[PDB]
């Protein structure tokens, strides 16, 4: 339900132009329900979800990539 | 995540769960007889446009809040 | 005329055709790595050593 409903502010954020505040709305979790996270006070540095972003991809990439392996027993 | 850690010192844990989930989705379709070329190249353009679209849409300039930004940033960590 | 050389000896053709076997075995396991379409292998060392 709460990701339902905090996906719904979302949807309505990017559809409707005058609703461009729902942007900040996260998640309360001390009491279960949507929350404007910018005037909340809960911040994060961008450099931490867009270098997440990268490096999980780049890391998922190097695995997909992988369709065989050879396990060589040890010569011991 | 310990690439993570030298590089910025947050979001540890996050990347971990995003990783490990962005592979179980992968193969989801890779079983479905899509070819992994295919889910790489929709990988990497869909990075590329998450980070352009946080850049334009979902950035908070910190002069607009003072040193309050600070004390929140850090109490959030 | 008839019946030519008997060649009494069979280790020959068994060593050529094991040499075949072989070398068709290492091109098919090779083969799903060629082309753009192409995935890479993992191969872990005796020593634990991995590369992709
Ligand atoms: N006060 C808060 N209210 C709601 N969510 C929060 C709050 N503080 C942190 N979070 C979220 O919880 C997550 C905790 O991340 P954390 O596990 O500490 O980072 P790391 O991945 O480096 O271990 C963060 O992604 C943040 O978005
Ligand atoms: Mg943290």
């Amino acid at each position: 339900d709460l990701v339902a409903k905090l996906r719904a502010f979302h949807n309505e954020a990017q559809v409707n132009p005058e609703r461009k505040n729902l942007k900040w709305i996260g998640l309360d979790l001390s009491n279960g329900k949507p929350r404007d996270n910018k005037q909340a006070g809960v911040f994060e540095p961008t450099i931490v979800k867009v270098k997440s972003l990268k490096f999980a991809t780049e890391a998922a990439i190097t695995i997909l990539r992988i369709d065989d392996l050879i396990k060589l027993h040890p010569e011991s | 995540a310990d690439l993570q850690d030298k590089e910025v010192g947050d979001g540890t844990t996050s990347v971990v769960i995003i990783a490990a989930e962005l592979l179980k989705n992968a193969d989801e379709l890779v079983k479905q007889k899509i070819h992994p070329t295919s889910v790489i190249s929709g990988y990497r353009l869909a990075c590329k446009e998450a980070v352009r679209y946080i850049n334009e849409n979902l950035i908070v300039n910190t002069d607009e809040l003072g040193r309050d930004c600070l004390i929140n940033a850090a109490k959030t960590s | 005329r008839g019946k030519g050389a008997y060649q009494d000896r069979d280790k020959p053709a068994q060593i050529r055709f094991s040499n075949i076997s072989a070398a068709k075995a290492v091109a098919d396991a090779i083969r799903t790595s060629l082309g753009p379409k192409g995935m890479d292998k993992m191969i872990q060392d005796g020593k634990g050593d991995v590369t992709i």
